[PDB]
RNA sequence: ACAGGUUUGGUCCUGGCCUUUCUAUUAAUUCUUAAUAAAAUUACACAUGCAAGUAUCCGCGCCCCGGUGAGAAUGCCCUCCAGAUCUUAAAGAUCAAAAGGAGCAGGUAUCAAGCACACCUAUAACGGUAGCUCAUAACGCCUUGCUCAACCACACCCCCACGGGAAACAGCAGUGAUAAAAAUUAAGCCAUGAACGAAAGUUUGACUAAGUUAUAUUAAUUAGAGUUGGUAAAUCUCG
């Protein structure tokens, strides 16, 4: 997995020179204009297909977030944006893996990207406001009161309840409703 | 959905809603809860109504509106 | 564009760039200009360059032009009140006419800036809609939230049919 | 204060095309329109009938139409307000003198 | 379109990618479809708890109350929402579901200790 | 130009044809509300009455059966509904002004009557039209008891007129007075004064929409 | 007394300390390029253009506000234990109303504990970041602020970038803001890299954190080595403004003061390494007698 | 378009046709599994089961969703709002019919004239003028949903439904006939939305979760199809 090595090798330096990877690679296609996105994968199982990408024709190359020397040559130097596969000629799989790679690269800052000057979020910052500063907690809180009388369950007059049964007499389902106060269970 | 002029199903015709069962505690509790609730919310509503009243008539008839009117008139002249 | 002798004025850029906006009172504008004289010279330019700027920015204001009726060139303005403005343009420079009009029935820069801000406040960051009106859409997108199954398939647990087959058994 | 007309026409100016009706003037209006392909401004014309008390409009007059608050007919929504240039007799708004074309008939002094 | 009647109503439209529901609080006509036309959008609600374990709810309190002051009706889940926030008093049915759930939890404690015995 | 020209004549015809026929087809309430008891079926409407409504229908009679034992129909005799009884201990009585019986050639049991009100002791002095004359929960009081019913009217002071604005809202008002520069620590009071709703048993006045000019 | 960053003295002294480098101020950026625009100008037009440049550069150069830390805000607006038994995960209620200043927004929570709690500061911010998305900000904290990534970015001498990252990502009164800004200052100090942030808008933070850490060493050394006397002058001036009563201040002031006397008396009265100052303050001095 | 092939013995020039890119149906050849979106030949005819109920009466709801694109150059955009409903201490709010018009709006001029398409009297339904539209396309004919956080139109046909043919799935599933065109006669109101309810709540073929299909993307467990003179990647031996 150790990235830096193969980019400084004499084998690599021999093969690719100081030109980027993919320089000499050329993608064969049906006409003057290549299909708008390259092949899905150039590797399925043990089989390497046709004339392989820059990246996967050479197995000793490793796509990571670590090697900046490999990921550099897939990003536009001046524009700092990546190339779409056809510019380069990499396969879709290695191109998605390359985008995701450059991301974690820039998230660990191993790479450069452009960082703009942003002003502060707020214009005038006053911590003073009542949303920020803790309010005068409710007169209802101080007492330990429910915020309203109806949060509290009140056992009703026996008159109202028996007249209520008197209303619904055939359909009444009557089972005691005192609300046990503490929740937890197995 | 169905329409006015679509016929009702046969299996539907003789079937009339059979009411749900009631509990005394639960019920009277709920009637009160809702009574107080709706009371409160109905108060709030009038507060918001008043709010929009204010915003509106203070936007149309506000001293700044007539200020603009007069200022602009004079400017024009 | 190729044809035309000052084709730059058949641009969109040339149209947006002209600055006069009209007050809400202006309805009609009447340009009376003259063909032959040295003292007409400015007025003509105004018709040839600036009239198509003006109009663009005020598509609801009729702008009419008469030739060689009156021996001296002028503008007229018909406001909502029945106020008739009369702007004498004679030895004036084209630029001078423009700026003079801007003075008389203009809009203060602050007015315009205010209005554009009052329209820009109409599209609110926090809403969710189609890409046309809003920015964000499903809240598939926003970071901490749940990824929407198109991109990232969901836990066996959270699927409907998992719950169904679990409640059945 | 309500007197209105739902029509955008509220004030226009047009030529006077024809006199053929009683106390009603046929007036052609012309506005500039931007042809989107060419990006150019051309003269689109539209005719408006208008109403006249005096029946004062000769053909060829440059006339100021004011929108009428309540429409008379399907085809009459306007009232002639003022005659801007009576034809063949034109008095210069600037100097208030009688004129033909480039020439004053009675000059200053 | 033109309707016979109905009221301005504040409710939950459902945008969702299916098994991942999400809602847009919306000021609408009762007689328009759920996901269709509305007057104005008010807030959103995200049911599914996020990375931090939270259910996000945005509301424009100023506008919400601008419409209630115009007499919009609230759907019951918009009232559950407004309840929790404390912009509105807690909804009665909430409390009842509380009592119900507590009673069932007590009954199930007793079932647990009657099965253990 | 946008120009669309087309006559529609039968657009009007049907309008007139229905309207006219409608008033000839206008069902008299005799045949309309008439009920089949062994079924609980409305012959005219084809509707089958609710399940909480069976018993009351079977055991008691509608207002204009017992308004028809009357010598005079304009009796100032107070009428009371069974449900109003069972819900409220304080007397709900409903008294008559103008009665129009619509004549079932058979039992003369239907009609539109117009009363005055007192609901659970709170008195309402103006004549309305009676709503729901149609239902069997109606009962009539004899002349001797009406003196026992009117005197049970009492008066008591109502529950609190003030309230604590809900937690977030109060928070916001407080924040706005503290940011505006009024530091008064006076609690956030709310008036329940105008919040009065009648109990759902209060019969809804049906005439039209009231216009305040 | 009342010294602070936004005082006119501290401001004008920190603007002069910072410096205008139109090459570092306006530098090639990585954005998609456009073809360059050309026009022919007079000497006059080029001068006016130059001043125009300098004016606009100032706005680019404006200092990011420094502020003290915020305290945690813990307040409960209400409690109903009845709700607690619902055992649902946390609810977060934000207000989005376009008129409001984001410190005046109301952000609230209901936990499974059946209580109404106000949002914490970090919480509050990531909320506003959700519904009022502002560029550069991640709603979940970006990895790069771990110590490893920090050191990696320092190695690459990118420090302007880090300090530009925190301005956007966090809030100026936050905890993390302060941790990262200050730790980053420590790095430029131990590496003597001070001239990095020189024409940057970040210079004000350099000056302040150090005057208040009372290590003026590297900046004075560097200033004298860079052949800038006036900056070391206004800097000691600053240590005197943020430390009015001390031996060094009142003595090396009221005795007498100017370039030589105040810089060398504050080189003797600030002892961190006074040997460094005294060395370099000799060298510059010597390099004058050869040049004049 | 970054263009490429193709007129002639050859050379330019002019000038079509075609290739090369992307999407969608349908077909042929192949085909492993998930997940997500989408699902459609047919305003042809329809077996059967369902798609509105609620509710102490009365009332309220009952093409609203949902379906379709048949019709109509329809219409977009912009004025102005009757009415219906909701809230309410009488004025707000949401839909918004009719009626309008700055401007924009399918083809065709081998459709060039249309044939009363105007106004004036406020007299109070009569009289008086002789007009109006139109080559800046009137009046025709032909084809057609759309400018899409939605809007327009239809609801068995006779534009309109009194009346007449005649007995209506262009609701969900299904089915004959037709067409190159093939989803379950499937489970739930558990979430949302809707209707009623004072309320618990009830109903909802909307919708939710499924089921079927390589129709499109994503992931892998899956290997096959087409090509190989040139444009245009790529060939040996036979017949
Ligand atoms: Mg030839
Ligand atoms: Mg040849
Ligand atoms: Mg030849
Ligand atoms: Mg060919
Ligand atoms: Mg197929
Ligand atoms: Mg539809
Ligand atoms: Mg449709
Ligand atoms: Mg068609
Ligand atoms: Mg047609
Ligand atoms: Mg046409
Ligand atoms: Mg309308
Ligand atoms: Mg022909
Ligand atoms: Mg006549
Ligand atoms: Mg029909
Ligand atoms: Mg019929
Ligand atoms: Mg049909
Ligand atoms: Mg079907
Ligand atoms: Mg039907
Ligand atoms: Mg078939
Ligand atoms: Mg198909
Ligand atoms: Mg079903
Ligand atoms: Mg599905
Ligand atoms: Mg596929
Ligand atoms: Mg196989
Ligand atoms: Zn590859
Ligand atoms: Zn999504």
């Amino acid at each position: 997995d150790e990235p830096w090595k193969y980019l400084d090798s004499e084998e690599y330096q021999n093969r690719y020179g100081s030109r980027p990877v993919w320089a000499d690679y050329r993608r064969n296609h049906k006409g003057g204009i290549p299909p708008q996105r390259t092949r899905k994968m150039c590797i399925r199982g043990n089989k390497v297909a046709g004339n392989p990408c820059p990246i996967c024709r050479d197995q000793k190359l490793h796509v990571d977030f670590r090697n900046v020397k490999l990921l550099e040559q897939f990003v536009c130097a001046h524009t700092g944006i990546i190339f779409h596969a056809p510019y380069t000629g990499v396969c879709m799989k290695q191109h998605k893996k390359l985008t995701q790679a450059i991301q974690k690269a820039r998230d660990h800052g191993l790479l450069r990207y452009h960082i703009p000057q942003v002003e502060p979020r707020d214009l005038d910052f006053s911590t003073t406001h009542g949303a920020v500063s803790s309010t005068p907690p409710a007169p209802t809180l101080v007492s330990g009161d429910p915020w309203y009388p109806w949060y509290s369950w009140k056992q009703p007059p026996e008159r109202e309840l028996s007249r209520l049964r008197r209303l619904y007499q055939g359909r009444l389902r009557e089972e005691s409703g005192p609300p046990p106060e503490l929740m937890p269970e197995v | 959905r169905k329409t006015r002029h679509d016929p009702p199903a046969k299996s539907k015709a003789g079937r009339v809603a059979t009411p749900p069962a009631v509990d005394p505690t639960e019920f009277f509790v709920l009637t009160e809860r809702y009574r107080q609730y709706r009371q409160t919310v109905r108060a709030l509503r009038l507060e918001f109504m008043s709010e929009v009243r204010k915003k509106l008539h203070e936007a149309r008839a506000g001293v700044q509106a007539e200020r603009k009117a007069q200022e602009d008139a004079a400017e024009h002249r | 564009p190729m044809k035309g002798r000052f084709p730059i004025r058949r641009t969109l850029q040339y149209l947006g760039q002209g600055d006069v906006v009209f007050k809400d009172s202006v309805k009609v504008m009447t340009v009376n200009y003259n063909t032959h004289g040295e003292l007409g010279e400015g007025a003509r330019k105004f018709v040839f360059f600036n009239i198509p700027q003006i109009q663009y920015k005020n598509p609801w204001v009729q702008i009419t032009m008469f030739k060689n009726m009156t021996p001296s060139p002028f503008l007229r303005f018909y406001l909502d009140s029945g106020e008739q403005v009369l702007v004498d343009v004679e030895s004036k420079s084209n630029k001078e006419i423009v700026e003079h009009i801007r003075k008389i029935l203009g809009k203060n820069e602050e007015t315009l800036e205010k209005e554009e801000q009052e329209k820009k406040q109409l599209s609110h960051p926090a809403h969710f809609g189609p890409r046309k009106y809003c920015l964000r859409e499903c809240m598939c997108e926003v970071e901490g939230q749940v990824p929407c199954p198109g991109l990232v398939p969901l836990p066996k647990e959270m699927t409907g049919k998992y719950k169904a087959a679990l409640k059945a058994t | 204060s309500i007197a209105r007309s739902s029509v955008h026409a509220k004030w226009v100016v047009g030529k006077v095309i024809g006199t053929a009706m009683q106390k009603t003037a046929k007036v052609r209006v012309t506005r500039l329109v931007l042809d989107p392909y060419l990006l150019k401004y051309f003269n689109k014309r539209k005719t408006y009938f208008a109403h006249d008390a005096l029946q004062q409009c000769t053909v060829g007059d440059i006339v100021l139409l004011k929108a009428l608050p309540v429409p008379r007919t399907k085809h009459v929504k306007h009232e002639l307000a003022e005659i801007i240039f009576k034809v063949g007799q034109v008095i210069d708004p600037v100097t208030g003198k009688p004129c033909a074309g480039t020439t004053y008939l009675e000059s200053p002094i | 379109r033109a309707y016979r009647g109905g009221h301005l109503t504040i409710r939950l439209a459902l945008g969702g990618c299916t098994n991942r529901p999400f809602y847009r609080i919306v000021a609408a006509h009762s007689k328009c479809p759920r996901d269709g036309r509305f007057v104005e959008q008010l807030g959103s609600y995200d049911p599914l708890p996020n990375s931090h374990g939270e259910k996000l709810v945005a509301l424009n309190f100023d506008r919400i109350r601008h419409w209630i002051g115009c007499g919009a009706h609230l759907s019951k889940p918009v009232e559950k929402l407004l309840g929790l926030s404390g912009f509105y008093p807690l909804h009665p049915m909430m409390i009842t579901n509380a009592e119900r759930l507590r009673r069932k939890r007590a009954r199930e404690v007793l079932l647990a200790s009657q099965k253990t015995d | 130009a946008r120009k669309k020209v087309r006559p529609r004549l039968i657009a009007e015809l049907a309008r007139r044809v229905r309207a006219l026929r409608e008033q000839r087809e206008r069902p008299r309430d005799s045949q309309r509300y008439a009920l089949d008891y062994e079924t609980m079926m409305r012959p005219h409407s084809g509707n089958r009455l609710p399940m909480r409504a069976w018993a009351d229908v079977r055991h008691e009679s509608r207002l204009l059966q017992l308004l028809n034992r009357l010598p005079l129909f304009g009796l100032g005799r107070l009428v009371t509904r069974k449900s109003w009884l069972w819900q409220h201990d304080e007397p709900c009585y409903w008294r008559l002004t103008r009665v129009r019986p619509d004549y079932a050639a058979e039992n003369l049991d239907h009609g539109k009557a117009w009363g005055i009100l007192t609901f659970k002791g709170k008195t309402e002095s103006e004549a309305r039209e009676i709503e729901q004359v149609m239902y069997h929960d109606w009962r009539l009081v004899p002349k001797h008891e009406e003196e026992a019913f009117t005197x049970x009217x009492x008066x008591x002071x109502d529950t609190p007129l003030s309230v604590p604005y809900p937690p977030l809202l109060r928070a916001m008002i407080l924040a706005q007075r503290q940011k505006y520069g009024d530091t008064s620590t006076e609690e956030p009071m709310l008036n329940l004064e105008r919040a009065r709703i009648d109990p759902w048993d209060y019969p809804a006045k049906l005439e039209a929409k009231t216009k305040t000019k | 007394r009342k010294p602070t960053f936004m005082d006119e003295e501290v401001q004008n002294i920190l603007i002069k300390m910072t410096g205008l480098d139109l090459q570092k101020i306006f530098k090639p950026a990585l954005q998609e390029l456009k073809p360059p625009t050309y026009k022919l100008m007079t000497q006059a037009q080029l001068e006016e253009a130059t001043k125009q440049a300098v004016e606009a550069a100032k706005v680019r150069l404006k200092m990011p506000p420094v502020l003290e830390e915020r305290a945690p805000i813990n307040d409960v607006l209400a409690e109903d234990k009845i709700l607690e038994g619902t055992e649902t995960a946390k609810y977060v209620f934000t207000d989005i109303s376009y008129s409001i200043p984001h410190r005046e927004r109301f952000i609230v929570v209901r936990e499974p504990s059946g209580t109404l709690r106000k949002a914490s500061w970090e919480e509050r911010d990531r909320m506003i970041q959700v519904y009022f998305p502002r560029e550069g900000r991640r709603i979940l904290t970006p990895v790069i602020f771990k110590e490893e990534n920090l050191q990696t970015m320092y190695s690459q001498d990118q420090h302007v970038d880090v300090l530009n990252l925190c301005v956007a990502q966090f809030e100026p009164d936050s905890a993390e803001y302060i941790k990262i800004h200050h730790h980053t200052y420590e790095d430029i100090d131990k590496c003597g890299k001070y001239d990095l942030l020189r024409s940057t808008r970040h210079f004000g933070g350099m000056a302040w954190y150090f005057v208040n850490k009372k290590k003026i060493d590297g900046l004075l050394i560097d200033q004298i080595q860079r052949d800038l006397v006036s900056d070391a002058t206004s800097l000691v001036h600053l240590y005197h403004i943020l430390h009015p009563x001390x031996x060094x201040x009142x003595x090396x002031x009221x005795x007498x003061x100017x370039x030589x006397x105040x810089x060398x008396x504050x080189x003797x009265x600030x002892x961190x390494x006074x040997x460094x100052x005294x060395x370099x303050x000799x060298x510059x001095x010597x390099x004058x007698x050869x040049x004049x």
